[PDB]
């Protein structure tokens, strides 16, 4: 964010608030293992 | 009694700005995350 924005803090706890309940987890467990390639004998 | 409190004078506005002033006003409070509000009005003013 710009420099003294009105943002900073609000974006700040946001990033927090969606790492404690595991939602970037979900997204980055969604969009690099969920959806590749490579997953007998 | 330690209180913090956001004074805002919602007093003065153009009928014409209307909404758009109370938009600005209300998403001002979401970004601060205050979910408690007194109006303090007549109740043409809290209808609105």
């Amino acid at each position: 964010t710009p420099k003294g924005s009105s943002l900073g803090t609000p974006v700040n706890l946001a990033v927090l608030k969606l790492s404690e309940q595991g939602v970037l987890d979900k997204l980055k467990n969604k969009w690099w293992y969920d959806k590749g390639e490579c997953g007998e004998k | 009694k330690k209180w913090q409190v956001t004074a805002i004078n919602v007093g003065n506005i153009n009928n014409d700005k209307k909404d758009e002033t109370y938009r600005s006003l209300f998403q001002d409070l979401e970004l601060k995350k205050e979910r408690r509000v007194i109006l303090d009005c007549e109740r043409d003013k809290v209808n609105d």
